[PDB]
């Protein structure tokens, strides 16, 4: 599940990154 | 009753998110995400492609390297449910935020494209139950509906 969590980790860091730009 | 509407729209935004990503994509093929299936005069089109647009700059400099992360996972028709939900109840483990709910509609657009440049055809209809499914029943829709729906994403 180390993927998993990575992928995750990933979206939740990119998706947060764009909530700050908006 | 609100969460149902929202659903719905969901299923617009994410076919629409779907189709704008892939013709910028393009325009920097999958034949399955070159269709947009909308009702009459429905404002959800416009809502995925401004956030196709406004998730760009992030999206173009990590588009390789969620690919890359997608490869060595390895998503199947039999292992792809299990690996989104696992993934998605993650993302949002603490907390939702508009951004956090683009990410996870780029997820299901990198999935659906990744699984079919490795043969799997006719599973988008199946990624869009995923992102839709996944909403209704782990709140998101709920969030959005309190936001005043998807017509909130474009204020972004």
């Amino acid at each position: 599940e180390d993927i998993i969590r990575n992928i995750a980790r990933h979206l939740a860091q990119w998706g947060d990154s764009m909530d700050r730009s908006w | 009753a609100s969460e149902e509407q929202v659903a719905q729209d969901t299923e617009e935004v994410f076919r629409s998110y779907v189709f704008y990503r892939h013709q910028q994509e393009q325009e920097a093929a999958d034949p399955e995400m070159v269709t947009l299936p909308l009702q009459p005069s429905s404002t959800m089109g416009q809502v995925g492609r401004q956030l196709a647009i406004i998730g760009d700059d992030i999206n173009r400099r990590y588009d390789s390297e969620f690919q890359t992360m997608l490869q060595h996972l390895q998503p199947t028709a039999e292992n792809a449910y299990e690996y989104f939900t696992k993934i998605a109840t993650s993302l949002f483990e603490s907390g939702i935020n508009w951004g956090r709910v683009v990410a996870l509609l780029g997820f299901g657009y990198r999935l659906a494209l990744h699984v079919y440049q490795h043969g799997l055809t006719g599973f988008l209809g199946q990624v869009t139950r995923f992102v839709v499914d996944f909403m209704l029943h782990h709140c998101i829709a709920r969030w959005i509906a309190q936001r005043g729906g998807w017509v909130a994403a474009l204020n972004l």
